[PDB]
């Protein structure tokens, strides 16, 4: 045989090492009576291009549960689907196969099967069962399947073993049998071993997304980039059922941590953690860089997402959210915000234009680059400033630590004082060879992580080998200048609804970079090529941005994408644009309400000034 | 260079069913010559598979699409696409200046296409932008529209005809069907009898270009022919439809090759893909979302195998009389009568002048690469049939006049010119009815035909393998005994049907009411049917008129055939001279066969073929 494998289906319970019970994937030599970071997943069976393999599945369950391959070749014996294929008995048989059965799959790894070569070695599938979807992959339904170029296998001996199988999984308990789990290959809250690695050496992520419904998620690795499309993805992104193959450069020592970040999913699981050690060891001018300056502070003011025409009342729809009323504070909120300020210590660097609203000082990296962000916190409460997307953070004159706390993000946070910062880039923080140069990035003010962000604390990063458009949610309700908000605008003093539906999302505002239904019209000349940095912030679910102008607009990430794009949220990928379109855009916030709530914007076609 | 379309929106009515019945009134796009209504608002044949969507709008880099445009509803609609795009200006403003159309207003966008609207270096001879209707950017689009627009590079779609044709392509756009949020009270109020928990479930189709559960239609696929998929998908939220080619996998191009078996839409984001499916027959392509899926958004492409042709046997025995019908005939060449039969005075179907129509009920669902039609001499007067249209359907209901490649409203096809005439029409693309009918334009003083037509079977099998065809060995074949005497040997290797010589047949020692004859297959087999025969030898017939079917995986062991419980007697051939065949409903698959012969005639004596297909060696 070129290689064969024997599966069960075995009824074992789960703890999540709470305790449910559950019909999953189990392997012997034959029949009888595993390596734990696995934990959950039906084991991960792979082939080399060419070779072909056989399962003998027996249906040692309740369920009657079937194998479907996702990726190899068939006959309508491997595939386990019944559907009005008109094949008939025989060819249906191990199309479901019966509880207390035990029946056989054949499949093949056809030379077509095989990776493209400008593939990675082994492109991660997986396997089911196709039997009631959501009553099945539920109680552990699903294991990954892997097909790789051919002198395969054979490096393995040769080649890393740092092949881990990743199965980012939500488990709706309670479907094939009370509320549901975000497990991370089988475990929940930080559960779960293994997950080692080599010191100066990478490790691969054979990545399974696992859904059932509509969910989604947006996982990162504690201070960590994300190798995939061989574009840096810095996010690991992965839809509702995903396959990919990313890697990861396992730079530095110790526990880092992977994880869920979104909003009530780590309160329901998705993270575990990822060791690196030291591993055993086996022999057998015209150029340069120049660093960069910024006195920068966080000074507080009032923001309006103003003027244009007010359409009152009746404009239940419009006016709700930007008109002072019995119980709302239209336009106009108290926020703090990044300034360079113009007039104060280590002198400055100060002029604001209109078209990036909110948004902080544009800081620019360019790989090998340093920053010296001489930070002070003008107004208020104690606020941070981190840049997610650079890694060599540590205050400039020591890499020592305020001796009191853990990684400056989480605490020395300066309530009227200045702290001195330096952000060092790497070429591991910056573009490959594949992205487009410049990717975009953003700073915020970790006091938390969220808390303060949403009160209007923001400002764009780039790091590379500057129109910026940052969509946002400003929920305000979280913002810490809600009581001196509430209290400055609305018509009783302070007796008020506490908190209600009515006013709630009522300010909320949708943003357009802070800016609301119409703003910025923005002024860009014809034939102007530019480069669009863009990414969404504040609240989530997915996002759909365009342009839609007189010219529409088309744009290229390598190969040119339309009336679409899909920054993931509180994630960013920036953009070139040929100008040669035309005059008043749409510009898209795109998706749901999220379109009639705040979207708008414009684009220009001017022409005839020269320098 | 340059290319212009006709395209309209049109209000009409949704359903799918095949299971109170739902009937929906969204709006879509069609497109006719430009006369406005009664005509013409025609498209058909292969295209089925856009459904709901509008027609496919291709255009090459460089040309030009030139766009005319009708709103035929109550609120005003507007073509736009992403490429939409000069409108080089003059103090008029631009974007809000050709925003939208009111009802029965009518008008044209044109505009370059320009190469940043194009396919890369990077491959793909074509992209797959698309066409909405702006001014509400959700709500009408959900109710009524969405469009594929495609451009290619250069020298990349058939001139004058239709457009590329080294490849095959298909638009499935995949989202969910919330109503309500659409169409209002016509569409709302219809079916009376409140606002989202308690059927709002049963407004949401997951539907794949509009054909929720395994309604979609048009897959005609091909063996191992490059086939590229457009994949636009749209709607809101909830829609990352991770669409699945049920194995099989796909390539897709964006500045290098990357292979992968299942591809993710976010809403907005379309695609492109390439594959080619070297396995043929039915299969499923579905966004593989659990809840997704039982709620619908699943269909079946329907690849056929090219080397699969065969005669349905309106010659040969398979085919029965009563399986015909006629306008009604005048004269006596009733139907019943069709290809070759030439028999004392009658020969074929023929009516009077008045338009008439042979249908073929084929008593099952079938694939059907071309017929082969006939006319006869009488009396001198020569007569045939010289044009013709095909009509096709499954259930009697349905109809359809056939196009395949033929530019406008169908393909006519060519009869032959004379009594004799035996001309094999061809259908590529082909047809998939189980009832052909056959409509005459031209004849000669008369209307009149023989024919055969030309087709595979749903799945592509019912084929024959070695036996006739002799590329089963005469090593291969074996059986229990044999009549051997000096000179004539009758051997079971003789066995193999319409085979004319010394000692042309099989034949048992003498004769027993269970004998067997054996096909040492080699490969383990499917197996559609038997073909079965008789022979005479000097002046003496004999042949097998009732038999029972053994087959085994096992060298050794047998499993007799089993009907409806009961193993069954099988009926076939009258006589020596012709051949005639068996159905094998529930089709055994083995390596090795065996049959035994129960009612012979005279003598026992046999010559046969297998019918069938190729599965899996050594397994
Ligand atoms: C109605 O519409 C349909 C489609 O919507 C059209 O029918 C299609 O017709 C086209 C063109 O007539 C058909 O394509 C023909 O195919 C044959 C043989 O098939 C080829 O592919 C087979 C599989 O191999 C694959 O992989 C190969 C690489 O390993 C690759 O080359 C190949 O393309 C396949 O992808 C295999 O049998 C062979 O490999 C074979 O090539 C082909 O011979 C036809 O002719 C070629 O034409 C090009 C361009 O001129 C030449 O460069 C080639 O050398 C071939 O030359 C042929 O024509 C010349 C004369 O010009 C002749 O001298 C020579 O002998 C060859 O015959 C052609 O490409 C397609 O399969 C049909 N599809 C369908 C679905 O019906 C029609 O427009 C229309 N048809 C009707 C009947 O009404
Ligand atoms: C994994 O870690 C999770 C957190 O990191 C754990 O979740 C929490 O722990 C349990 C299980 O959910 C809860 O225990 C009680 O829950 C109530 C109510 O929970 C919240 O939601 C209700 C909804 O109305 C709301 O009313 C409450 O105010 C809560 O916001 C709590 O009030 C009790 O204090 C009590 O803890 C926790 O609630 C829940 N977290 C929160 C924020 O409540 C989970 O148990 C871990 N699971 C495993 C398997 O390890
Ligand atoms: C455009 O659409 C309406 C349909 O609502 C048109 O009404 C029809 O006009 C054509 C003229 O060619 C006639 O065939 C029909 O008799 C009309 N239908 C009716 C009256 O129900 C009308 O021409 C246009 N509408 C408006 C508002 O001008
Ligand atoms: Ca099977
Ligand atoms: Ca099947
Ligand atoms: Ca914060
Ligand atoms: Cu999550
Ligand atoms: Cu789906």
């Amino acid at each position: 045989a070129t290689r064969r494998y024997y599966l069960g289906a075995v009824e074992l319970s789960w703890d999540y090492m709470v305790v449910y019970k559950k019909t999953l994937f189990v392997e012997f030599t034959d029949h009888l009576f595993r390596p734990p970071w696995m934990g959950l997943l039906g084991p991960t069976i792979q082939a080399e291009v060419y070779d072909t393999v056989v399962i003998t599945l027996k249906n040692m369950a309740s369920h009657p549960v079937s194998l479907h391959a996702v990726g190899v070749s068939y006959w309508k014996a491997s595939e386990g689907a019944e559907y009005d294929d008109q094949t008939s008995q025989r060819e249906k048989e191990d199309d479901k196969v019966f509880p207390g059965g035990s029946h056989t799959y054949v499949w093949q790894v056809l030379k077509e099967n095989g990776p493209m070569a400008s593939d990675p070695l082994c492109l991660t599938y997986s396997y089911l069962s196709h039997v009631d979807l959501v009553k099945d992959l539920n109680s552990g339904l699903i294991g990954a399947l892997l097909v790789c170029r051919e002198g395969s296998l054979a490096k393995e001996k040769t080649q890393t073993l740092h092949k881990f199988i990743l199965l980012f999984a939500v488990f709706d308990e309670g479907k094939s049998w009370w509320p549901k789990m975000h497990t991370v290959n089988g475990y929940v809250n930080r559960s779960l071993p293994g997950l080692i690695g080599c010191h100066r050496k990478s490790v691969y992520w054979h990545v399974i997304g696992m859904g059932t419904t509509p969910e989604v998620h947006s996982i990162f690795l504690e201070g960590h980039t994300f190798l995939v499309r061989n574009h840096r993805q810095a996010s690991l992104e992965i839809s509702p059922i995903t396959f990919l193959t990313a890697q990861t450069l396992l730079m530095d020592l110790g526990q880092f941590l992977l994880f869920c970040h979104i909003s009530s999913h780590q309160h329901d699981g998705m993270e575990a953690y990822v060791k690196v050690d030291s591993c055993p060891e086996e022999p057998q001018a015209k150029k340069h860089p120049k660093t960069w300056v910024h006195y920068i502070a966080a000074e507080e003011e009032d923001w309006d997402y103003a003027p244009l025409v007010l359409a009152p009342d009746d404009r239940s729809y419009k006016s709700q959210y930007l008109n002072n009323g019995p119980q709302r504070i239209g336009r106009k909120y108290k926020k703090v915000r990044f300034m360079a300020y113009t007039d104060e210590t280590f002198k400055t660097r100060e002029a604001i234009q209109h078209e990036s609203g909110i948004l902080g000082p544009l800081l620019y990296g360019e790989v090998g680059d340093t920053l010296l962000i001489i930070f002070k916190n003008q107004a208020s409460r104690p606020y941070n400033i981190y840049p997610h997307g650079i890694t060599d953070v540590r205050p400039l004159y020591s890499r020592r630590l305020p001796k009191g706390v853990k990684h400056l993000k989480d605490f020395p946070i300066l309530p009227g004082e200045i702290f001195k910062y330096k952000w060092t880039v790497t070429v591991e923080d910056g573009p490959t060879k594949s992205d487009p140069r410049c990717l975009t990035r953003y700073y915020s003010s970790f006091v938390n992580m969220e808390r303060d962000l949403a009160s209007g604390l923001i400002g764009p990063l780039l790091i590379c080998y500057r129109n910026v458009i940052l969509f946002s949610v400003f929920d305000e309700n979280r913002s810490w200048y809600l009581t001196e908000n509430i209290q400055r605008f609305l018509p009783n003093p302070a007796g008020v609804q506490l908190e209600d539906p009515e006013f709630q999302a009522s300010n909320i505002m949708h943003s357009i970079n802070g800016y609301v239904f119409d703003s910025l019209q923005l002024s860009v000349c014809l034939h102007e090529v530019a480069y669009w940095y863009i990414l969404s912030i504040g609240a989530q679910t997915d996002f759909l941005s365009v342009f839609f102008s007189g010219y529409t607009f088309k744009h290229k990430m390598v190969y040119e994408d339309t009336l679409t794009l899909f920054p993931f949220s509180g994630e960013t990928v920036f953009m070139s644009m040929e100008n040669p379109g035309l005059w008043i855009l749409g510009c898209h916030n795109s998706d749901f309400r999220n379109r009639g709530m705040t979207a708008l914007l414009k684009v220009s076609s001017c022409d005839k000034n020269t320098g | 260079k340059t290319r212009h379309y006709f395209i309209a929106a049109v209000e009409r009515l949704w359903d799918y069913g095949m299971s109170s019945v739902p009937q929906f009134k969204k709006v879509v796009f069609q497109e006719f010559t430009d006369g406005s209504f009664t005509q013409p608002l025609y498209r058909g044949e292969l295209n089925e598979h856009l459904g709901l969507l509008g027609p496919y709008i291709r255009a090459e880099v460089e040309d030009n699409i030139m766009v005319t445009f009708r709103n035929q509803a109550s609120r005003p609609y507007s073509f736009y696409s992403s490429l939409i795009s000069y409108e080089e200006d003059q103090r008029q403003g631009a974007e809000p200046r050709k925003n939208f159309v009111k009802p029965n207003e009518t008008k044209t966008y044109f505009w370059k296409v320009q190469h940043h609207m194009a396919p890369t270096k990077d491959e793909f001879d074509c992209k797959a932008w698309a066409y909405f209707s702006d001014v509400d950017l959700e709500k009408d689009v959900h109710s009524g529209l969405i469009g594929p627009l495609l451009v290619c590079h250069t020298n990349t779609l058939n001139p004058a005809h239709g457009r590329q044709v080294t490849v095959q392509e298909f638009a499935l756009f995949f989202t969910i069907f919330d109503e309500t949020k659409s169409w209002y009270f016509t569409e709302n109020m219809e079916r009376n009898c409140m606002e989202d928990p308690t059927f709002k479930e049963n407004y949401r189709f997951h539907a794949i270009n509009g054909y929720i559960m395994d309604t979609l239609p048009g897959l005609v696929m091909a063996q191992d022919q490059r086939i590229r998929w457009y994949l636009l998908s749209m709607g809101s939220n909830e829609n990352i439809h991770s669409i699945h080619f049920s194995g099989h996998v796909f390539t897709v191009r964006k500045k290098e090759e990357y292979k992968m078996a299942l591809y993710n839409l976010y809403p907005g984001v379309f695609e492109t893909v390439e594959m080619l499916p070297s396995k043929a027959g039915i299969w499923r392509v579905e966004c593989l979302i659990g809840e997704h899926l039982h709620a619908g958004m699943s269909t079946l492409f329907l690849v056929y195998s090219n080397k699969c042709q065969t005669p349905l046997g309106m010659a040969s025995g398979h085919i029965r009389d009563f399986q015909i019908t006629a306008s009604g005939q005048y004269g006596q060449w009733a139907p019943k009568l069709a290809r070759l039969h030439y028999s004392g005075s009658i020969n074929a179907w023929s009516t009077k002048e008045p338009f008439s129509w042979i249908k073929v009920d084929l008593l099952a669902p079938m694939i059907i690469h071309g017929i082969k039609t006939q006319g006869a001499r009488q009396k001198f007067s020569s007569l045939y049939i010289s044009q013709f249209i095909i009509m096709y359907s499954l259930d009697g209901k349905k109809w359809q006049t056939y196009r395949g490649n033929s530019t406008g409203t169908l393909m006519v096809f060519f009869g032959n010119v004379d009594s004799s005439g035996i001309k094999h029409n061809i259908f590529n693309p082909p047809i998939i009815a189980r009832y052909i009918r056959l409509h005459p334009t031209h004849y000669s003083i008369r209307s009149t035909l023989r024919m055969e037509l030309m087709g595979c079977d749903l799945n592509s099998c019912s084929m024959p393998l070695g036996m006739e065809s002799k590329a089963i060995s005469d090593a291969q074949i074996t059986a229990s005994s044999y009549f051997t005497n000096m000179f004539a040997t009758w051997s079971p290797s003789k066995a193999r049907l319409h085979l004319q010589g010394r000692s042309n047949a099989w034949r048992p020692q003498v004769n027993n009411p269970k004998e067997w004859l054996q096909v040492d297959f080699q490969k383990t087999m499917k197996v559609t049917g038997v073909t079965t025969q008789g022979v005479k030898s000097l002046l003496t017939s004999m042949y097998v008129k009732e038999f029972l079917i053994s087959s085994s995986q096992d060298g050794h062991q047998w499993t007799l055939f089993f009907q409806n419980g009961k193993v069954k007697v099988f009926q076939g051939n009258q006589d020596s001279f012709t051949p005639v065949v068996n159905s094998l409903d529930p089709p055994l698959l083995t390596r090795y066969l065996r049959i035994h012969p129960q009612s012979w005639v005279h003598q026992i004596a046999l010559r046969m073929e297998v019918l069938g297909c190729e599965a899996q060696d050594l397994y």
